[PDB]
RNA sequence: UCGGUACGGUUUGUGUAGGAUAGGUGGGAGACUGUGAAACCUCGACGCCAGUUGGGGCGGAGUCGUUGUUGAAAUACCAC
RNA sequence: GGAGCUUGACUGCGAGACUUACAAGUCAAGCAGGGACGAAAGUCGGGAUUAGUGAUCCGGCACCCCCGAGUGGAAGGGGUG
């Protein structure tokens, strides 16, 4: 307890499941009492991640963005390096960046590379292993024309990936947004998770869902009603 | 109610020797089951079904989906590579080739077509974050510090018997199968590798089976005893002091029930030999009940046991074995340094020390199979030497248990007498047509009994026991130690069993090396109980750890 | 003591032949080269 | 009363440098108004892998973040 | 009696006989497949020969994919060992 966490706990009921809009309504009335916040959604799936064909992994583009720094490290040499900084990449990867990441400077947020210079990716993934900032072909970060996904990672392509205990974790943007802006990222997330739903999922696929702030408690939302996120 | 392994009406039998018959039990995860029973009961034949190495005759036995099975065999094999290469063939075996391809695709893809190999490295680099397999250089270096493995750069052909078992446990404790199948894990392990494995199997996810004859390891790693009598399986709970109660009770209520049946045969055999009187008939419905009682009285006739019997040798002189300033080693590492002792006449001497410290090399300088560095070994004119060995090198697998003791000969020499060979091996329990089993099908508890038949027929008055208390159960462990106390010569024993040197010892030769010497020994005059009180008064009063986790998960 | 073993093929696993062996003189599974009519040629045959 | 299941609170994890080693994942630059170095309390949960995770006595004077690195990984706080 | 290599202790058949109330029992030249030994000729469908065994029914398992109670499947049935 903190004698202010119980103020927001006195305003949100625990047992009552809510609509996707009332979660975004109480996203404003719980987070914004404190400082700035990012809205957190935790989803417990109905899969078992021990098997191979139940590893739920995918990405989604968000329409209203997410409001973050997005320090994208695009890896390309030659004239392809200038295409990233013209597109909006602050630090463009090269060979000199390899000798300073291995020195202990890893201040970046993603890795969008080119298929010709992937030899340096396996050497730079020494310390990018447990960090999980590998270049992924399934999220479009490994592609030939790298002049597309630079502003897309800025645009809100947050990667969701199921853990060992079958718990998705995903952000739908900052807490300084509106109710019609938050619930559409909520609607675009779940509608693309169900496309990634494996065919061998026993039982109810979407068991329990919650929405939480950065300091306050979690909002129990109803997994049953998924049609009217607007 | 989710399970691991289920048996349904399993019946495995090697003909007359049944192992299972109409058995059914289920294994749930988190269970800590220790399986007990006498020697030859069938304990390793159960685990060779539960690992998928053998098939039951008429039954159903299947693992649940997922949760694979790793077995420790009773004689664990290895490969002809190094130690660091001996731990990657399992535990890292399914996952190092996914790293052997990722360091290939870093260079082979850069000159070939970069469009279809994009997902070929895609579905493998995403197999290196769920397991965190980037640290495969330094996960092996943690799993060797836990078991105190040998250094990982030398071969594995010349290792101790308890050093080969440490590198075989690392092949299974890195895999982490949810159904462990440990077959006699505390063989050849010192008092540290057992105390380590008690703590590691305490907090362990998954099901653990362990066929352990010893009384104190099963009280720490098990809480649910499974038993194998003649065919049946008796699951219950307790801590192994209740197993010897119930097997003593299951034979006292079966023994006198089979004595009431014997009196009813004598009352009925007198009726079938009494003759039919005048025109009455001897009823066929009592003849047909006699010949069913007479058939159910011969099937209960399996109650016998053979004692361990050492032949006596010639008269032993005043000088048995003298060792004066012995130095012994193989490399820059020195094992034995400046040792001076002399074996007594008519006593039992115990050799005590951890694994890989120089105990089998101490015998192999005495038997004349090594050569000392400095100092000499001196025997004497009277001593005939008899030597059992740890490796069981004399017994070959593709030759029957009879014609290894003999060589197709009828009568053998057991020291100035001629006993018949089949009469000699039947004095070692191998009776009837069990004398034609080869050495590959014998159990581990009766290769520790066959090795005593090969080497005690030398009839010597100096026997060198290199771990005889290895795979023996409680009935014949007491039969061995009662044959050493009545032995007239001198017996030297290497053993790790603390409650076996405490019972039969007169002299202790124990390793006491520390950080500045690492190669010194110590001759003590007394039993094992007085050695442990002197060990805590000379070096390190009340001083003669935390569990190394083997992994970061 | 002399059970009836059956000899399954090594390619197709068909059970083409049946015969007897001694269990105690031959504890392992017998291996013979026998004609397999499905394959049309001599294959190897362990037991089951 | 003794159990099962569903729901929610409190609490648990310590090879090796270290804040006895957040257990996992995700969010995160703030979180409370600060003395297990406290007054009634004061490890008499566990107490061993020993001191941080309670006996919740009170006080708006008095702990801790991010940085530093010292690591497979960190540090508050919190939903998961 | 001894030694070398081996699996014919074969799959598809069978002109003609013995014996015989019937049911069964027994012998078989030779033809093709794919093999073993042999330089070849050739021999090989267990053992010098005659005992070491049990009709039908009902079932079991393996394989072949023949029938599939409106249709597509399946359950069951059928063949061959
Ligand atoms: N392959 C085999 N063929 C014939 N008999 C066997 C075979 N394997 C084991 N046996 C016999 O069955 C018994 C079962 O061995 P088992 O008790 O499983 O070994 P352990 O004592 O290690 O459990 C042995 O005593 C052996 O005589
Ligand atoms: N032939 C050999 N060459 C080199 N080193 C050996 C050889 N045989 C044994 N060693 C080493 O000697 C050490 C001690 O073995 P030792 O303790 O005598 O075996 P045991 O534990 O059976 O008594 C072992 O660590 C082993 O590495
Ligand atoms: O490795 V040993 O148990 O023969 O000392
Ligand atoms: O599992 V054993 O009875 O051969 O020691
Ligand atoms: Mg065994
Ligand atoms: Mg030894
Ligand atoms: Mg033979
Ligand atoms: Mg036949
Ligand atoms: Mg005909
Ligand atoms: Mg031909
Ligand atoms: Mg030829
Ligand atoms: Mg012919
Ligand atoms: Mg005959
Ligand atoms: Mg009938
Ligand atoms: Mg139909
Ligand atoms: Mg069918
Ligand atoms: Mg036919
Ligand atoms: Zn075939």
């Amino acid at each position: 307890t903190s004698k202010a966490y119980r103020a927001a706990a006195a305003k949100v009921d625990r047992t009552n499941l809510y609509t996707p809009l009332q979660a975004a309504k109480l996203a404003k009335e719980t987070s914004s009492t404190k400082q700035d916040a990012t809205v957190e959604v935790a989803i417990r799936l109905g899969v078992d991640p021990r098997k191979a064909d139940q590893m739920v992994r995918g990405t989604v583009n968000l329409p209203h963005g997410t409001g973050k720094t997005a320090r994208v490290a695009v890896f390309a040499v030659g004239e392809k390096a200038d295409a990233a900084v013209a597109a909006g990449a602050d630090v463009v990867g090269s060979d000199d960046l390899i000798e300073r990441i291995q020195g202990g400077w890893l201040e970046f947020d993603a890795a969008i590379a080119t298929p010709d210079q992937m030899a340096k990716v396996g050497r730079i993934a020494r310390v990018l292993g447990p960090r999980g900032l590998m270049p992924n072909p399934k999220t479009g970060t490994v592609t030939a024309d790298v002049a597309k996904a630079v502003a897309d990672i800025k645009g809100g392509k947050i990667n969701f990936r199921v853990d060992k205990q079958a718990n998705l974790h995903f952000v739908i943007g900052k807490a300084s947004f509106d109710e019609k802006l938050l619930a559409e990222n909520y609607g675009a997330a779940i509608d693309e998770v169900l496309r990634l739903k494996p065919s061998s999922s026993k039982g109810r696929y979407l068991k329990k869902i919650t929405v939480s702030t950065t300091t306050g408690p979690g909002i129990p939302v109803d997994p049953s009603i998924t049609r009217n996120f607007a | 109610a989710e399970f691991i392994y289920t048996m349904k009406k399993v019946r495995k039998a090697h003909g007359d020797k049944v192992i299972l018959d109409d058995v059914t039990l289920s294994f749930y995860p988190g269970a800590k089951i220790g399986v007990v029973g006498p020697n030859g009961a069938g304990k390793s034949s159960v685990l060779r079904i539960m690992a998928g190495l053998d098939k039951p005759n008429n039954g159903d036995a299947f693992l649940a989906t997922g949760a694979t099975v790793g077995i420790l065999q009773q004689e664990p094999p290895l490969n002809e590579d190094k130690t660091v290469r001996g731990n990657v063939e399992e535990g890292m075996g399914d996952i190092k080739i996914k790293l052997d391809r990722f360091n290939e695709v870093a260079e082979l893809m850069a000159t070939d077509y970069t469009d279809e190999l994009m997902e070929e490295m895609g579905r493998l680099q995403e197999e290196l974050d769920h397991a965190d397999a980037w640290d495969l250089d330094a996960q092996l270096e943690q799993a060797m510090d836990a078991l105190r493995c040998p250094p990982a750069d030398e071969p594995v052909t010349n290792l101790s018997g308890g050093e080969r078992r440490r590198v075989a446990l690392c092949k299974l404790l890195l895999s982490k199968p949810d159904l462990l199948l440990l077959d006699e894990p505390t063989n050849h392990l010192d008092a540290e590798s057992v105390q380590w494995l008690e703590q590691h199997l305490a907090s362990y996810p998954g099901a653990i089976l362990a066929v352990t004859h010893d009384r104190y390891f099963l009280d720490n790693v098990a809480e649910w005893i499974l038993e194998l009598d003649r065919g049946r399986a008796y699951p219950y709970e307790g801590n192994y002091s209740t197993y010897l109660e119930k097997k003593a009770e299951r034979l006292a209520v079966q023994g006198r029930k089979d004595a009431k049946l014997q009196k009813r045969l004598t009352e009925e055999l007198a009726w079938v030999r009494s003759g039919a009187k005048a025109r009455q008939a001897k009823s066929k419905a009592r003849l047909q009940r006699y010949e069913e009682m007479a058939a159910e009285a011969e099937k209960t006739r399996k109650l016998d046991f053979e004692e361990i019997q050492i032949p006596v040798g010639p008269r032993l002189g005043n000088v048995v074995v003298e060792v004066d300033h012995l130095d012994k080693g193989y490399d820059g590492r020195a094992l034995i340094k400046d040792l001076s002792f002399s074996l007594p006449r008519n006593g039992i001497v115990g050799v005590i020390g951890p694994n890989g410290v120089g105990k089998t090399t101490l015998f192999k300088t005495i038997v004349g199979l090594e050569t000392p560095d400095s100092g000499s070994v001196k025997v004497g004119e009277t001593v005939k030497l008899s030597y059992v060995d740890q490796a069981r090198a004399g017994i070959d697998p593709r030759k029957t248990v009879w014609e290894v003791v003999s060589d197709g000969l009828d009568y053998i020499q057991v020291g100035q007498t001629e006993v018949p060979s089949r009469a000699y091996v039947s004095a070692f329990g191998f009776k009837g047509p069990d004398q034609q089993k080869p050495a590959g099908v014998l159990s581990g508890g009766e290769r520790n009994r066959l090795n005593l038949a090969l080497t005690l027929k030398q009839g010597g008055n100096l026997i060198l026991l290199d771990e005889p208390t290895n795979d023996l159960d409680v009935e014949t462990l007491g039969s061995l130690e009662n044959a050493l106390l009545n032995f007239p010569g001198c017996a030297v024993v290497i053993s790790h069993d603390r409650w076996f040197l405490d019972r039969t010892c007169t002299h202790i030769l124990a390793w006491e090396g520390d950080d500045d010497n690492e190669a010194k020994w110590f001759w003590f005059e007394g039993n094992f109980g007085a050695y442990e009180e002197n060990k805590v008064e000379r070096l390190g009063v009340d001083a003669a750890v935390t569990h190394r986790k083997l992994t970061r998960g | 003591v002399r059970p009836k073993i059956t000899l399954a093929c090594e390619v197709c696993k068909h059970r083409n032949y049946i015969t007897k062996k001694n269990r105690r003189n031959d504890p392992d599974r017998l291996e013979l080269k026998k004609f397999c009519p499905n394959c049309g040629k001599h294959q190897a045959h362990r037991e089951t």
